[PDB]
């Protein structure tokens, strides 16, 4: 009977959407998937300003160095996150995500509001005009680009988290559905650098473009600097 | 309903590694390779060593539920690629090939015993639908009719299919028509319509050939030009001399290391004072060494008895009587059995032909004596005839006919032109000649003449001694005249079923220049109908006896008696014995 | 059609070769005699011969499959070499039927 | 000159011992007055039957 | 069961009901390489017939039940045969082969 | 699943076919003083019946795949033994199966 599709789209419901707080106080934030993720949420935080940092994987562990006072728990669909009793840190905006299928999923970003070594450097920003195409690079230093796979994801101003897509370590490139093979990703081993390029431009990709990479065999854990890409007419 | 897919699997080849991406089998400097699943990994890679070494990441192929089980002995499934890749390629509605080669991941029993967290396969098989076929063999027991893949139907045995081989008679035989009236062949004059050739049925002009040729010379030899490469059969497979086996020793299969079935042993050193006194030594020595105490592992076979079984059942046994054998159970069969279908798949049991049988005697099988033997796989001239044409079934030739007949062929012709026409045959049966004698026509068997062209070979003569020559052999006393070597008129009798006596006699006329008598038995079976043109009703393609001389009921006369009018004996006046009657054989004499 | 006796060897030629080995030509051909027929020859040794082979002209499926990949009788042999068995059961791959 | 060879019977190669492997069994005997009833017979028979 | 029929699968497949047939003590031991044994019956058994007392002839071939280690350790309720093997004298004889 | 190669046996075919050739066509024609008797066998007491040539036991290593081995050459034992007085003899085979088996 009840079969939900491997490899497809899960759309990560977050609840609250807005939370407000002040020191000391114990945050309860709930996360939905519509289509069931087993024990593989994660979840992750972010400062409107920089990269997402990885807190919880597998529904209840806590990534190297990652604060005592975050917890995760739940299973199937239903996950939890919960700030056992919060500190000035806190205030950021908070992300659901699951690594169950492809294309990987992450929610709207939740927002927590006041109650009132592996390096990856990645090119400088610029602008274009509808159709355009852009290419940026992606340096890798601390790791090798044969031992493991390397991510695309963008974020736009106002929105989610965009999971663009991967070429894994050995040479498999693959992309979100959505761009319609406007994506494509080339790397020189050599020079330790991934490439991006994205063809056909719309004013919808005016968004910040991120390099990432994940675990052994579990999350997006090494971030890049962000690559700021805008298209207006 | 809940049904299992269960799977047998085989995985020869060791790789680096097993991720999502497959097998790693190299690296491209830092990126680790992987194998291509079009053809990778390939069949016929595996281990290259003999002993035992445990593998942690190993891969090959299987095919898939949606495919038939075939047994492997005869599986053919062409290229699908130049790869030599065989799984199926689908067109995608691009306009591309897409693969069909789907990955399988399989961990070990111990491995699944766990909880996931450190889980890793230790084998992938890369799944495949292929276009299997079996070409030349076929099933010997089909356990089940049951629709689909399973566990019993994987009980399927198989069986090759028999030799069949069609060729070109000796000589062309039949492909002419001779001896038919309408379709009669011409020789005659351009100043004078009147044929030179006079023919009827009771002329035999390819037997007059064959026993002329035996006359000459030697019929071992083979020459191709004129096919004339003779029918004969093996004299062991007509008559068995069963000597029994040279099995006297016992023969033997071994390990791949010569050794095996191993124990585990911890070496011990003696203390050099005492009289059973001893020292554990697990210091630079292995306290596992392996050691076979006694002698190596083995299993026995015996050759000759299983060479002698084969050759009796290939060479004899499936050529057996109808009445001896049985139909294949789940596994149909043709109505006809003149079909190739039916002499294929017929079971005959080999315990009728099998080492005792007949053994310390040279003796023809009995149900054998009355078989034709000719008609068989070994027959050196049909296979060599067959390889003239080639090893195909399509077959663009050139071949060279010669006249047969008596009075046309040892002529010499002078000065003029000539009217000269034949027929020919287009009728496999007649023109073609196949082992087990199968219906052609049925068979699809087809011949499709493009051009033909006359050639005749002159001596150019000096002018003045031809000259010369034709004064002296357009003279009256200076005709030429010829007979034929068989010089006989050819009669067949119809003789019932059962019927032992075999009276026949001719009304009164004159007897000068009489030769004697001779005589055979032919089946009706083996036996063209003379003057017939075609006949749709003639499903024999075997040897042909009345033309080829293949004659072997000879056995089956027991006596003759010959009487002019009424009681006139010959030879008569006290010649022999029996002196009314040529008694040929006796049950039993005592006499 | 100058071609003779299933070959690739002329009607001129054939007839010349008789003629100078045996004298047969002009009055027919037949099988020579034994004593005359010795080691050294003409028709002792005369082999014609004749084989199929796969088209690639109006043959539309046609795939040209490398030594290197062949499978025919998998795993029962070594691989390219006279080495021990090496691999597993599978399916044939080669050659095409010329018959069937 | 390439006419393949006979294949129409299997052949076969088989232990030194002919059977091969073997497992231990113990005899039993029948009761009578029963349809399916069953006794152990360790009589003058072995209990390590091959 | 007649000794020559036996299974119709190759694969390992367990067998709850197996039958065969084994020589009695009162037979010498004899190698399976030339044995003979002529028939006792038109049915073709070799068993050995011993005369009754109303002067029959009649066949003493007897049932022997078995099952295995394993089944045979526990109580008695569950104790049922795997097999059933049919022991006889049959009339051997090696006429064509001696002992080396 | 089996992992690695098919299981196996291996076979010299010819040598053992050539083995035993080499036994049943010279060894057992041997001269009986190369031969013994066997252990735990009776024998006849006269050394003209089939009972006493039967039995008697030749070493198979008196006539082994490598004696001769890149020569044509009798076998020395042989070169005063009757090579007519042999179950080959096609002729003596022919005249028993005159009379039948």
């Amino acid at each position: 009977d009840y079969k939900d599709d491997d490899d497809k789209d899960i759309v990560m419901t977050q609840s609250p959407s807005s939370l407000s707080a002040s020191v000391g106080d114990r945050v309860t934030i709930t996360c939905k998937a519509s289509q069931s993720v087993t024990n593989d949420a994660a979840w992750y935080q972010k400062k409107p300003g920089k990269a997402p940092k990885l807190l919880i994987y597998q529904a209840s562990t806590r990534y190297t160095g990652v604060p005592s006072r975050f917890s995760g728990s739940g299973y199937g669909t239903d996950f939890t996150l919960t700030i056992s009793s919060l500190q000035p840190e806190d205030f950021a905006t908070y992300f659901c995500h699951q690594d169950y299928s492809s294309p990987l999923t992450f929610g709207q970003g939740t927002k927590v509001e006041i109650k009132r070594q592996v390096q990856l450097v990645q090119s400088g920003a610029e602008d274009k005009k509808p159709g355009a195409s852009v290419k940026v690079s992606c340096k890798v230093s601390g790791f090798s680009l044969g031992r493991y796979g390397v991510h695309w994801v963008r974020q736009a101003p106002g929105q989610g988290l965009e999971w663009m897509g991967v070429i894994w370590r050995g040479g498999t490139t693959d992309y979100n559905a959505k761009f319609q093979g406007r994506v494509t990703i080339t790397k020189d081993d050599s020079k330790s650098t991934v490439y991006m390029e994205l063809s056909s431009l719309r004013s919808e990709d005016t968004a910040v473009y991120y390099c990432a990479r994940q675990g052994s065999n579990f999350p997006l854990a090494y971030w890049g600097q962000g690559t700021l890409v805008t298209v207006s007419s | 309903e809940q049904q299992k897919t269960h799977v047998f699997g085989q995985a020869p080849y060791s790789g680096i590694n097993i991720t999502k991406e497959g097998i790693q089998i190299g690296v491209e400097g830092q990126t680790p390779k992987y194998a291509d699943k079009t053809f990778q990994p390939e069949p016929q890679i595996g281990e290259s060593q003999w002993y035992e070494t445990e593998i942690n990441h190993a891969a090959g192929r299987v095919l898939k539920k949606t495919t038939p089980m075939k047994p492997c002995y005869g599986s053919y499934a062409k290229p699908t690629n130049e790869n030599g890749g065989q799984g199926i390629l689908v067109k995608q509605q691009n306009g591309k090939l897409e693969s069909q080669v789907e990955m399988q991941f399989f961990s070990t029993t111990e491995a699944a015993a766990g909880n996931g967290d450190n889980l890793t396969p230790k084998v992938v098989l890369y799944s495949e639908d292929v276009d299997i076929e079996t070409p030349d063999t076929h099933i010997s027991y089909m356990p089940t009719i049951k629709e689909g893949n399973s566990r019993e139907l994987m009980g399927q045995q198989s069986m090759p299919n028999r030799p069949n081989y069609i060729a070109f008679r000796d000589n062309f035989i039949g492909l002419m028509y001779y001896n038919s009236t309408g379709n009669m062949g011409v020789l005659a004059g351009q100043a004078s319509q009147l044929n030179a050739v006079v023919d009827l049925q009771d002329r035999n002009t390819e037997l007059s050939y064959q026993l002329l040729l035996d006359s000459i010379g030697d019929r071992t030899r083979y020459f191709s030009m004129w096919n004339q490469a003779v029918d004969s059969y093996d004299p062991d497979v007509r008559i068995i001399e069963n000597h029994g086996t040279e099995d006297e020793l016992p023969n033997y299969c071994f390990p791949l290391g010569g050794v095996g079935n191993n124990s585990t042993y911890t070496k011990v050193k003696p203390k050099t004072g005492q009289e059973n006194g001893w020292e554990k030594d697990a210091t630079e020595f292995s306290d596992k060494n392996e050691i076979r105490v006694g002698n190596n592992f083995a299993m026995e076979i015996n050759l000759n008895a299983n060479l002698w079984r084969n050759f009796l059942y290939s060479n004899i046994a499936l050529y057996l009587p109808d009445k001896l054998k049985y139909s294949p159970s789940n596994v149909k069969i043709s109505d006809n059995p003149n079909t190739y279908d039916y002499m294929n798949k017929r079971v005959v049991a080999p315990g009728l032909v099998d080492c005792y049988i007949n053994l310390g005697a040279r003796w023809s099988l009995d149900y054998m004596d009355n078989v034709n033997p000719f008609n068989h796989h070994r027959n050196a001239g049909l296979r060599y005839r067959s390889m003239l044409l080639g090893n195909g079934r399509y077959v663009p030739f050139h071949i060279q006919v010669p006249q047969k007949f008596f009075a046309i062929k040892n002529l010499l012709l002078l000065p003029g032109s000539y009217t000269y026409e034949w027929n020919f045959r287009k009728d496999v049966n007649m023109v073609l000649q196949s082992s087990l004698g199968n219906d052609l026509r049925v068979d699809g068997a087809s011949i499709k003449f493009d051009s033909i062209c006359l050639y005749a070979t002159f001596f150019p003569m000096a002018h003045n001694t031809a000259s010369t020559l034709e004064a002296m052999l357009r003279n009256d006393t200076n005709d030429q005249s010829f007979n034929d070597y068989l010089s006989a008129a050819n009669m067949l009798y119809p003789i019932p079923a059962n019927a032992t006596n075999v009276p026949i006699s001719i009304p009164s006329r004159n007897w000068a220049a009489f030769r004697g008598w001779a005589f055979t038995r032919l089946k009706t079976k083996e036996t063209p109908s003379l003057g017939s043109g075609y006949d749709p009703y003639y499903t024999y393609s075997g040897s042909i006896p009345y033309l080829d001389g293949t004659f072997y009921l000879n056995h089956t006369f027991k006596k003759v008696a010959i009487t002019f009018d009424s009681s006139v004996s010959w030879p008569g006046n006290d010649r022999l014995l029996t002196p009314n009657e040529f008694e040929i054989k006796r049950s039993v004499d005592g006499e | 059609g100058y071609n003779v006796a299933q070959c690739n060897m002329t009607k001129d030629w054939f007839l010349v070769q008789m003629l100078a080995n045996y004298n047969i030509g002009y009055q027919g051909f037949y099988i020579p005699e034994s004593y005359k027929d010795r080691m050294y020859s003409f028709f002792r040794n005369f082999q014609p011969m004749s084989r199929q082979v796969v088209d690639d002209t109006k043959y539309k499926d046609y795939q040209q499959v490398g030594i290197l990949h062949q499978h025919n009788n998998s795993g029962f042999v070594g691989y390219l070499a006279p080495t021990m068995r090496e691999g597993q059961a599978y399916p044939a791959n080669f050659p095409y039927p010329l018959i069937g």
